[PDB]
DNA sequence: TTTTTTCGTAGCTGAGGCCCTCAGCTACGTTTTTTTTTT
DNA sequence: TTTTTTCGTAGCTGAGGGCCTCAGCTACGTTTTTTTTTT
């Protein structure tokens, strides 16, 4: 179990709530939680299945050098 | 479009959350508490094993549905925080698990084996040989009184017995109030575990005939390792409202002892003593 | 046995009685002695006080869809009574008792005695054959093209309209049946014909009455070929359950089915 | 050393860059890093000293029950 | 208003980052790489011990200033990734540390003590007694020939000696290319460490007279535990561009071995052997 | 030690020579043999090739502010040459040698021999006395209200204009002195009068020339009482350093100071 | 055989635009299938 | 002694507004102090 952050942008209400099932929304489209790898993967298929037109970045704590990894859905300048 | 919503493993969850005085609704498919002034508070319902509803809460149909969908148990608690009612998915139980449990409970010899295992797990030594279930019950009761006495003298708490008045919470003393609240928390996470594992809370081995018999059985095994000593520690301080301090303490204990992670293997281990081959 | 359906309002307590309240004031007054079971339909809200009262008197709260077409959540989860569960379990675990119960189910469903020389596993083929014949007759009767029962458990849109309708209909039936089983105090997972599934008993009981009411309606609506046939079927099943008192009739049937084991029932 | 997330809203460019000294900006005003307690505190005094009119939430990984804590600067509905 | 910008501890940092082909600028007080197409890449410069600048980079005055301010060493690397130049805060050194190191280096007996400590840390056993610095040099060199031979035999790499051609990188072996790049990485983090601890890279004990003498001294103690074996492993595969694979491997080694956290205590431990009271 | 100040442009290599490049093409051509040290002022950009070349020929790169009023970064950090550092260190570590060097510093600063019966710590009080006297004389000369030197190391705004100006001025002086010390190959941290601080030697050397140029201009500007007095002082110090060649004159002075130890200098 | 002001970066400001939030309205109680290949 | 439509929530849409980004311009090379209490 490691820390997870999901940042959403221009996503439909149903994904906004769906994430609120497992994670705490600390800002608009900014959700925080502590989950296992497989729950993280679960949350990611929720994201890919509901984000539609919007875009999302998901970052989590790892044992890699920088201490975290992240993946994205949709496109974004960053 | 639409994606199914499934429960996450019990061990991966925060143990419990206490809600009071507000209406619980669903907003855009999320669990939400709203207070008298309009302030919305969002509850990660899928991340909790147990949600405790205190007086003044009003729960919508959609919310109860949601809680059941994510496999979070709703527990309604009263005065001194005692469990009063619970809500969950009815179709959650598994045939092989239920029939396994039933087969173990219906057979007096298998039942005796399970009871003996509970005893050994609880007291750290085997029960004296060729003793019936009732004789074991008497031995257990004796040891439990001894434990209450010991805890009372260690924490320097006056102990006049386990007593409460069903008609007035103010009639019981503080230590018993604390024990009741603490035990309530434990029974909450235990019922959640038993249900998640696919078993029936009502089918017990030491305790029988009650709707929560198996819960009593399982909880009693670890009850004095964890929760009751802290009930005494809190009682010694004589706080104004011991309930919230007890709840906080029980949360911390469940986290540090990894109770949620231990409960299902405990159940399986207990049932395994019947020496009937387990489901899967 | 006695129950009430509540919708669109808050369930509260006034003077030791259950009460349904809307903006128009008190909508329904319920004395504590008059219901064993309260079915909460969509649009309802439960107060803490009401739950406290239900706990005091032993009233089962069930969160259902309209007319019980879905069962969403239940108080006393995993079942309130040990004796009921252990009774059902004993009947399911003993092959002779199980056979007796299955024979009773056959009799209730088809109106004729089950053949004596066949085991439960053997009774299955017969039941399946009769189901094939019944689907055929209904298809000819309502003038619907039928080449058999075909559905994809993983994809709803692959079926033709008739199979889609049948699926929606049985879904509702599983709803009220599960509700009935819960009200009667038994476990949906302990079955006799169907085993191993979380709703095995529900399937068992529902199969008994499935072709009287609900499936014919699937065919009638399929024949009518409406815009949203699944939704029309659900609504029609709702109306049927209300007007025919399906839930109330299911409970004595469940008790009768189990009583066929010829073991002393719980008090 | 634990995972750190900083979410900024309406802060001057100098804070936007200052955070970029230690943390990775994965979205506009969303920064991720892995830092020690004392560095987290240093970053917080940077925030309090430069955020001015804007508002900021800082969340980090802990061994508490929820697995994270968070504190805020300025006002925000959440 | 404005707040001062200070270096974070070396152990709290990512070890190194490689930059190539783009202009490095400061935008709103942040380190940024911009490539030929306009793509801006942000570098958390304060979170790194070393920024390695490859050919085709062009660094602004502001960027060099910033790197020095946060205490990040800039290292310019050439072909086969050999260190070529470095940039850092000139006023970074601490007088007590510098004078301590100088005192240890200027005194031949103290110097001998420090060299002996380096030997023991490097080989896991004490050096033979009453040996001068040069004799120890010879023993060390002999053991190193043995280590190269052994590594070559284990990883099955043809070894014809440590050879490189200063005028052409293509003249060297693949294995020597790898060793050079690996060692380069090690010297990067080592120079960063020595500077951060407040010491002078040019004042060494085994190696003397060179601008990086102390770096050679310290790195040599751990180079054969960590980087050189990995260099043989990569050389064995005969890769196309062995540099990037070597650089990544060294990053992983530094993380898994926690090299950054170990380097400063190693330096202090080495100097402490002079038995003159340490500073701080 | 020859050197060059480069500003506003990219430093690159053409045909084995250093080159400064504008939008206008080549601004300054630098043969590799003609400079030991390149001082990079604000607005400059260094190519990898330029650093590569500098490394080949042993050229020191120093990143400074205008005219070296600040030293930001340095190549060969921690010093290029062992012999220079060990020479300086040896002089600082030996109390007899240290005393000789301090006496030389006193002589260069005040133009008269240091009193012989005093130790370094004792020479100190004398220096302080003369500094107080010099500040007073300058104050009366430029007609500035002076009640002594007062500054708060943690707060710049609490001081009056004259002390603010003096601080800005010395700050610039510390810039060129540190640049000089780096160009000469010595360590800013190893001092003789001042000890224990990261820039101890810088303080030592700067004190020698501090009252010739820079502090008087601090007083002149303070008297003029401009809008941004600190910024005017920095600019003025920049112009002084450029026109009077302060950095180039500092290096022989540094060598002269250290030579007083009467120990053989590095080649 | 001079009169060579040129580079990098921060602050400010207005235009543009993305998107977050909510009020007001309409619609709906629903995401289904349980040993399937008819007669 | 009947003709009792009532509650909770999602989708849609337009208005409002907050803020992120960048172009175009102007300004500037800077965040300082080193054993302080004058003569």
């Amino acid at each position: 179990m490691s820390m997870l952050v999901v940042v959403t942008e221009n996503v439909p209400p149903r994904l906004r709530g769906r994430l609120a099932i497992w994670l705490l929304e600390v800002r608009a489209g900014v959700y925080v939680g502590d989950v296992s790898a497989k729950i993280r993967e679960m949350i990611w298929e929720q994201i890919a299945g509901l984000a539609e037109e919007g875009n999302v970045v998901m970052a989590w704590a790892t044992n890699t050098e920088t201490g975290f990894e992240f993946q994205t859905f949709g496109l974004n300048r960053r | 479009t639409w994606l199914p919503l499934n429960p996450i493993p019990l061990k991966d969850r925060v143990s419990m959350i206490f809600l009071q005085y507000g209406q619980i609704d669903v907003i855009d498919g999320a669990f939400v508490l709203i207070d008298k002034t309009g302030i919305r508070t969002h509850i990660p319902v899928g991340s909790v094993a147990c949600i405790m509803l205190e007086p003044g809460t009003r729960v919508s149909h959609a919310a109860v549905r949601l809680a059941a969908q994510v496999g979070t148990l709703l527990v309604w608690v009263g005065e001194a925080g005692v469990r009063v009612y619970a809500s969950g998915q009815p179709g959650g139980a598994r045939s092989d698990k239920l029939l396994y449990q039933a087969k173990l409970a219906l057979d007096e010899d298998l039942r005796l084996k399970v009871v003996r295992k509970m005893f050994e797990l609880r007291f750290g030594e085997p029960a004296p040989a060729r003793r019936s279930v009732e004789q074991l019950r008497g031995i257990e009761g004796s040891r439990v009184r001894a434990t209450y006495a010991l805890l009372a003298k260690q924490y320097g708490v006056t102990w006049n017995g386990r007593r409460y008045d069903p008609k007035d919470w103010e009639k019981g003393d503080t230590i018993n109030q604390c024990i009741s609240a603490a035990t309530s928390c434990l029974y909450g996470v235990t019922e959640a575990a038993i249900l998640a594992a696919g078993y029936a809370p009502a089918i017990g081995f030491v305790h029988t005939g009650k709707p929560l018999s198996f819960v009593y059985d399982i909880a009693d095994i670890i009850k004095f390792d964890t929760v009751v000593p802290k009930a005494f520690e809190i009682a010694r301080r004589n706080p104004g409202e011991p309930d919230r301090e007890v709840r906080l303490a029980c949360r911390d204990i469940f986290r540090s002892s990894k109770t949620l992670a231990k409960l299902i293997p405990l159940i399986e281990d207990v049932l395994a003593a019947g020496e009937i081959q387990p489901p899967a």
